């Protein structure tokens, strides 16, 4: 029961994270890259600073990580190995986190209400800032789910400890990368 | 229509996630406490003014001192939380939460929130603390902490029973208007 609730949350929240990134890329990002609307000169061609590597993070989750997490649905006690298999991919959160302060100041000092106008136009509950925090949230959250599984999975649970290791190391490494 | 960013900070032992879930679903989640509360917004009326309330959880970031402040800029009000039956979480208001919140957001209002009010009269909890030479945190202790940190309000609640819970977020909103 408990390991199943946790696995279900893992997957449900993974889908929502993929949906969330997708919405961010296709609304706030696309309005910059499109050429449909007038960009503030403050941010023109600065989408690399604003969004960091969120594209590459999204493609990881959407092309690989979600489909693999799904394969472990009936194998919650083994799901730590998914994090070990894909540990290298998570290093991209290190890059994301480093850029996040520069992203935020750029949006404040130089974007005016470009993104707010885009939010109203699309009718989004989440602001650009709310979307851009999500990768930071997500990456510190996997370790909470793994700890929960450890409280309710048997001696066959070194397939969780190694996963958690990796998922404690990634946010610490991103934390330690900050200026 | 006024938008309000409200960030919830404090130790893992406050039960930040459960607080937020209990608030937004109007129910203690009971069967299974979810670990994830995604950024949330909803319209609430307060003193006749409709308001869009934004709630961000921070659970998971308790050990990442440089990541946590990524959420702080442009917050309208903070809930600095501690559990009324964890003295160490109470002390961390002073040692950890207030300093960083203030460092990054000097003019943003703080509500001091004591969670787990239902566990403060609980024999088993109380006896567990007695065995460590500790007691639950009482009302004047939160009041004195609130005063020390510049908190606009000190409030106690239970997400189990809902007692004081809706008041918490009412008052976060009143702290901004
Ligand atoms: C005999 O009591 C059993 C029991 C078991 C599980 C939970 C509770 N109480 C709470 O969780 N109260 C909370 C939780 C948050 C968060 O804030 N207040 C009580």
């Amino acid at each position: 029961r408990k390991k199943e609730f946790i696995m279900a949350e893992l997957l449900q929240t993974e889908k929502a994270y993929v949906r969330d990134l997708h919405e961010c890329l296709e609304t706030y990002l696309w309005e910059m890259t499109s050429g449909v609307e007038e960009i503030p000169p403050g941010i023109l061609n600065k989408e690399h600073i604003i969004f960091g590597n969120i594209q590459e993070i999204y493609d990881f989750h959407n092309n690989i990580f979600l489909k693999e997490l799904e394969k472990y649905e009936q194998l919650p006690e083994d799901v730590g190995h998914c994090f070990v298999t894909w540990a290298d991919k998570f290093q991209m959160y290190v890059t994301y986190c480093k850029n996040k302060p520069d992203s935020n100041q750029l949006i404040l000092e130089h974007a005016g209400t470009f993104f707010d106008e885009i939010q109203q136009r699309h009718g989004l509950a989440n602001s650009i800032s709310s979307y851009l925090i999500k990768p930071v949230q997500r990456v510190t959250k996997y370790q909470l789910l793994l700890k929960e599984l450890l409280t309710c999975c048997e001696e066959g649970k070194g397939e969780l400890k190694d996963g958690l290791e990796v998922m404690l190391s990634v946010p610490k490494k991103a934390n330690d990368a900050m200026h | 229509m006024q938008a309000i960013k409200c960030v919830v900070v404090g130790d893992g032992a406050v039960g930040k996630t459960c607080l937020l879930i209990s608030y937004t679903t109007n129910a203690f989640p009971g069967e299974y406490i979810p670990t994830v509360f995604d950024n949330y917004s909803a319209n609430v009326m307060v003193d006749g003014k409709p308001v869009n309330l934004g709630l961000w959880d921070t659970a998971g970031q308790e050990d990442y001192d440089r990541l946590r402040p990524l959420s702080y800029p442009q917050t309208d009000v903070f809930l600095i939380c501690f559990s009324l039956v964890s003295p160490a979480s109470f002390e961390n208001v002073r040692a950890k939460w207030y300093p960083e919140v203030r460092h990054h957001c000097p003019n943003t209002p703080i509500i001091l929130v004591g969670t787990k009010l239902d566990l403060r009269d609980d024999k088993d909890t109380i006896e567990k603390l007695k065995e460590k030479k500790l007691t639950p945190i009482t009302y004047p202790q939160g009041l004195a902490m609130a005063k020390e940190i510049g908190a606009v309000k000190y409030l106690e609640c239970s997400a189990l029973t809902q007692r004081g819970l809706k008041t918490v977020f009412d008052e976060a909103i009143r702290a901004v208007l």
